[PDB]
RNA sequence: GCGGCGG
DNA sequence: CCGCCG
């Protein structure tokens, strides 16, 4: 039960090398495997959050 | 097993020892602050005693302190054992009464 | 020495303001209030609402545009608009433009009153026959807004969008050495902030300011 | 614990006030200098606690609240009859304890501002609590404490 | 800096870019909070 | 915790028991109307809105409250089974 | 429908600190660095 | 069972060591076990784990402390047990300084060498005298030792 | 708005239970005053994290 | 809706104040400078030096007197005192006496625009033939300051004493969470505070308000 | 009923 | 052990 959606990340008309990346992924961006973000990070302690 | 009672009667009570046996051959020892307290820590005196000054009337609930008292006491030497009541000597045929499960809640 | 409240300005962005000096610590004891109404109080505009002719649900596809509605609604908060008067509550911008071309925020039919600083944000990419005309729906609000708990409904077939009103990005305040006065222990606080353009940093610490002491007033009738 | 520990600096010279007033006055000049320490290994009291003197015990946290001390400073306050030598630190935990529970004389009747709170220590105080001043009040002990173990420990850092 | 106070964190803190995700663990999954409903025809349970 | 809840245990040879005075006391509170108190002139419970919980918020609350004055009596057999609930009635609109 | 992170949703790193969220903070307080720039999430330290 | 006074002492004092060793392992399961709050990690098995190899240790400290005979022999002629044997080799002259103990005393860091009784190199020596030369299989050859002396 | 009123009347000093996966020992389940709260998941108290 | 400013003041020392409801994180953009400012603005009076003829260092005993010179400086910290009129910017206090008697605090010879609300304050015992003289220097200032910060030089021999100005001993502040109908995300803020007795805990709080007010407006006139 | 999965 | 999905 997941979003699986391909979403071109390529231009009209755009010379292309084989092999390339013409739409990424569900989780795939650039190519790339991502699954979530990256977020900036404090590492402490909140009250007790 | 439940607790419903007035305190039953029958008195034969457990002697909690404070002395274990053999661990490296035979030799006497002070058992570990931890295990003493398990046995004596808010339990009921079947008898009375009066070990280092104090008089520990029978039937008093020994507190954790109380416990220490003996402890401290048994470094001295004035006492190996310890009556106390139990309901491994309980006479309520189905249940155990106050004065012999102990302190506790 | 009265605090020497300068400014340097620089656009609508942009907008430090040094303010010295200051008896000990108070540069802090002001730095930081401002700063946390600066972020969560000011008032401005985001994209409510919008319609796509062709689409019934925000997960759908528009033919010949590339980006998904999602990825779309999603650059539409990015928007920032600029009204000029309170009788500006609830505007409704207005774009379409079809064939090859690239739709920037400059696209949307001008309306008179409002200005949008935001031109050259990329709104999508049309292909051959991509037929898009939309309506955004655009508010004046604080704070942010769940496209759930407003669920703005102008067509029955438009979806809500989130908002995000705090007209600034980010702020900063910095405590320095002194400057005048007969002891060295003193507060030299000046602010630096930051805005998207519909308010000015100026604007900006202004409103706060007055948020703060209106508050201040409640201390008033005791109970 | 991070609130109630205390520090030890380095110390290039021997620490004897425990006799010389040339003692309470050179070593605590040179301390004013970059020779001794705030917390240095000095017998009687480092300097740390011939500078600061606090009579009441609201005295010290302020002076720590302005800066001049840390919470973890070796300093010196008088208490309801004792002129004691403890840290910011530790006197608060007192108070928080003491404010837990209304009975203030109770309080530091089953605390130990002798040594930094550690599991233990505290484990102990939660059992005394409970057998002395009762359950609900014991409670509000706990929730204090929670507190307050909580706040510092976000702004410890 | 805190944010709340304004006043720093004694201590430097560590921070950066951490790689963090999202999992199959929404929390549709759960509450459910029941009052009043259905039972079961044959033994008498609220089976849903 | 709850309001000098160590008081009660006190007051009473057994834990539970506590809690069954306690408890039948907070349906007297109800049944037999809600004036069956015997401490509302000064200091009877209170909510935070509009000074209401003087007529209806928690029974127990009232009962412990009540229980914690030396005003109510608790036994094994105090009143006949029966003649309580008839007097009662009686004496309460 | 869409899945926006809310209290009760869990995250975690490719390391194993796996966790909740407890409580969705108001940039407004949350702890900044000098520049203006906040922090995104904070983990517990006590968990490493 | 047979040992030196200074073995005695020796496996006595580690028997101490471990005992304190173990208490300290335990203290520390119980507070695993206790926090209940990250289980699954190697949070317990390794606590447990390592009590164990600790208990394992002791077991064979009690047993070999609870029945061994004590032999007071520090004169005597041929190498036996307690004995301190001298070996220097014809070749190089080599001088190896060992004593030969029960398999519970065996340790290469003492002074002398402490072999086992049931040691090659320990049998080879036992019921030998001053004079004597033997030899034993060794991954070079063999090398043949006079036992130039036994000290007490 | 008036109903959140009313609820967080019935409720004033009500009070429920709550319950661990396994229940284990008696406190497995402990009973607490509800105070309402927005969101989804449930707030539970620190302290007795390590009860349950 | 308007923040209902409740209060519960007991004394002169104690006094609770409530103050809700109030948006998002704003009780803590409040309370916090509000306490930042009672405790180093607030105006008062402290010991600034002390002078006893006899007497060359602070570590030391006068003779005949169970108190330490220690002791007594910090008792001398205790001291409120409280002046009528700018006219008293420094003020020496004088006292002497002799034999078996307790020294309090209501034995300084009175000041003509000087009052002196801890009387019974404990200052030093007496033993037979006691000889107890000395004067204690008071000012007006703010904050604390230590001994080893301002430094007073009345007499070359005497010692200087840090400084209480700040009739404020501690300040509570908590943000809870309240309800109203729709929301619950809500701030309550209430803020507790001690003072020794030379003001309320109701002025003190104004005043900072006011002070704070006061800043705001220096926000006025740009460069 | 069988696979998977949370603590 | 308790729980949930397909
Ligand atoms: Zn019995």
């Amino acid at each position: 039960g997941t979003a699986l959606d391909q979403r071109p990340r390529v231009v009209v008309g755009q010379r292309v090398r084989k092999g390339d990346l013409l739409a990424d992924g569900p989780a795939s961006e650039n190519g790339f495997l991502a699954l979530g973000q990256n977020v900036l990070v404090a590492i402490m302690p909140f009250d007790g959050y | 097993i439940v607790v419903r009672e007035a305190d039953c009667g029958t008195t034969n009570y457990i002697s909690v020892p404070l002395f274990q046996p053999d661990e490296v051959t035979r030799s006497l020892r002070l058992r570990k602050r931890a295990d003493i307290e398990a046995g004596l820590y808010g339990r009921v005196l079947a008898r009375e005693v009066e070990v280092l000054g104090v008089r520990l009337e029978e039937g008093r609930y020994l507190s954790m302190d109380d416990v220490h008292l003996l402890i401290k006491a048994a470094e001295a030497g004035e006492i190996q054992e310890v009556p106390v009541r139990s309901p491994l000597t309980c006479q309520t045929r189905y249940g155990v009464c106050q004065k012999c499960y102990g302190y506790d809640l | 020495k009265a605090p020497v409240f300068t400014v340097r300005t620089q656009g609508r962005e942009y907008g430090e303001f040094v303010l010295e000096p200051l008896e000990r610590g108070f540069g802090v004891t002001l730095g930081n209030p401002l700063r946390r109404i600066l972020l969560s109080s000011i008032p401005g505009t985001a994209v409510t609402s919008v319609y796509i002719e062709d689409v019934l649900h925000e997960f759908s596809t528009i033919p010949g545009v590339k980006e998904d509605v999602v990825e779309i609604i999603l650059n539409l908060k990015e928007l920032v608009v600029r009204f000029l008067n309170p009788s500006l509550q609830t505007v409704t911008l207005l774009l379409k433009a079809e064939g090859p071309k690239e739709v920037k925020a400059r696209d949307f039919l001008p309306v008179a009153d409002v200005e949008i600083m935001n031109p050259d944000l990329h709104i999508a990419t049309l292909e051959e026959g991509g037929r898009l005309n939309m309506e955004v729906r655009v508010d004046r609000g604080v704070g942010y807004v769940p496209a759930e708990k407003h669920g703005i409904k102008d067509r029955i077939n438009a979806i809500p969008v989130d908002a995000v009103f705090s007209p600034v990005r980010r702020v900063a305040f910095q405590v320095e050495d002194t400057r005048l006065g007969q002891r060295t222990d003193l507060d030299k606080l000046t602010l630096r902030i930051w805005t998207d353009g519909s308010v000015t940093p100026l604007e900006a610490l202004n409103q706060a300011v007055e948020i703060l002491r209106e508050h201040l007033t409640y201390f008033s009738n005791p109970q | 614990y991070y609130i109630t520990q205390v520090r030890k600096e380095k110390k290039g010279a021997g620490l004897e006030f425990a006799t010389p007033e040339e003692a309470l006055a050179a070593h605590e000049r040179g301390e004013v200098a970059l020779n001794a320490p705030i917390k240095v290994a000095g017998r009687e009291t480092s300097v740390g606690r011939l500078k600061y003197v606090f009579a009441n015990p609201d005295e010290a946290l302020l002076a720590v609240a302005h800066g001049i001390v840390d919470l973890q400073d070796v300093v010196t306050v008088r208490y309801m009859g004792k002129r004691l030598e403890t840290s910011p630190g530790r006197i608060l935990f007192a108070r928080i304890v003491a404010e837990a529970v209304e009975d203030e004389k109770v309080a530091w009747e089953l605390i130990q501002l002798d040594v930094p709170q550690e599991k233990n220590s505290l484990k102990d105080l939660v059992y005394q609590a409970f057998l002395r001043l009762g359950m609900e009040k014991t409670a509000r002990l706990l929730d204090a404490l929670k507190y307050y173990g909580f706040t510092f420990s976000t702004t410890s850092g | 800096y805190d944010g709340r106070t304004g006043e720093p964190i004694e201590g430097p803190i560590v921070v950066g870019q951490m790689f963090i995700m999202k999992l199959y663990h929404m929390v549709e999954d759960k509450m459910h909070a029941r009052s009043t409903g259905p039972y079961s025809l044959i033994t008498q349970q609220p089976l849903g | 915790a709850e309001p000098g809840i160590d008081k009660l245990f006190g007051m009473v040879d057994s834990k539970y028991r506590l809690t069954v005075v306690v408890a039948k006391r907070a349906q007297q509170l109800l049944r037999h109307g809600f004036k069956n108190t015997v401490l509302e002139p000064e200091e009877r419970p209170k909510m935070q809105t509009l000074e209401g919980l003087f007529d209806d918020p928690n029974a127990v609350t009232w009962a412990m409250k009540e229980l914690l004055t030396g005003r109510l009596v608790f036994g094994e057999n105090l009143v006949p089974e029966d003649r309580l609930q008839k007097e009662m009635e009686r004496l309460y609109p | 429908q869409k899945r926006k992170l809310q209290v009760g949703d869990k995250l975690a790193n490719r390391h194993g600190n796996k966790g909740v969220v407890a409580k969705i903070l108001p940039v407004e307080d949350m702890p900044h660095l000098p520049d203006g720039t906040p922090v995104d999430v904070i983990l517990n330290p006590l968990g490493v | 069972v047979k040992l030196t006074k200074a073995g005695y002492e020796r496996l006595m004092q580690q028997l101490e060591r471990e005992r304190e060793r173990l208490q300290e392992a335990t203290k520390i399961l119980q507070e695993l076990m206790e926090s209940s709050d990250d289980y699954d990690d190697s949070g317990l098995e390794a606590a447990k784990q390592e009590k164990a190899r600790i208990e394992a240790r002791i077991d064979s400290l009690e047993d070999i402390l609870s029945r061994a005979v004590i032999l007071e022999e520090g004169s005597g002629e041929v190498i036996g047990l307690g004995s301190v044997v001298e070996l220097e080799d014809p070749l190089s002259g080599e001088r190896l300084s060992v004593q030969v103990v029960s398999p519970a005393e065996a340790n290469v860091l003492d002074t002398p060498m402490k072999i086992s009784d049931a040691s090659p190199m320990g049998k080879a020596l036992l019921g030998h005298r001053v004079g004597d030369v033997l030899s034993l299989d060794t991954p070079k050859g063999r090398r043949e030792f006079r036992v130039v002396a036994i000290h007490g | 708005d008036e109903v959140w009123d009313a609820l967080e009347e019935v409720i004033h000093g009500k009070v429920v239970l709550l319950n661990r996966a396994p229940t284990l020992h008696r406190l497995g389940i402990q009973a607490f005053q509800p105070v309402l709260v927005e969101g989804q998941s449930i707030q539970l108290h620190p302290l007795v994290c390590e009860a349950f």
